[PDB]
């Protein structure tokens, strides 16, 4: 949760 | 595990077909957290959830922040070489 996720 | 070199073929209407997490500002590598079925990363055969992306097309991603990695990865086109490792 602290660390972001991006769809690419 | 061993550091691996993996080739991915992307058409221009597609993304890479992965989700990434992490980044230098969080003290964690750029990690593949998802591979989308049928999209280019799945089709290439050589990338796995849990892989750390060390470089793409010769560009080091070991020290990159999350959004830096997004920009660098999304800029790549066509035949794309990944350096990855599964730990």
């Amino acid at each position: 949760s602290r660390v972001p996720t991006s769809i690419i | 595990g061993p550091i691996r070199k993996v080739l991915l073929l992307k058409e221009d209407h597609e993304g890479l077909g992965i989700s990434i997490t992490g980044g230098k500002e969080h003290g964690v590598p750029i990690l593949i957290s998802e591979i989308h079925p049928g999209q280019p990363a799945d089709r290439c055969g050589g990338l796995h959830v849990g892989d750390a992306i060390l470089a793409v097309n010769g560009v080091n991603l070991r020290d990159t922040k999350h959004k830096e990695a997004v920009t660098i990865l999304s800029q790549q086109r066509g035949e794309i070489e990944f350096e990855v490792v599964y730990v």
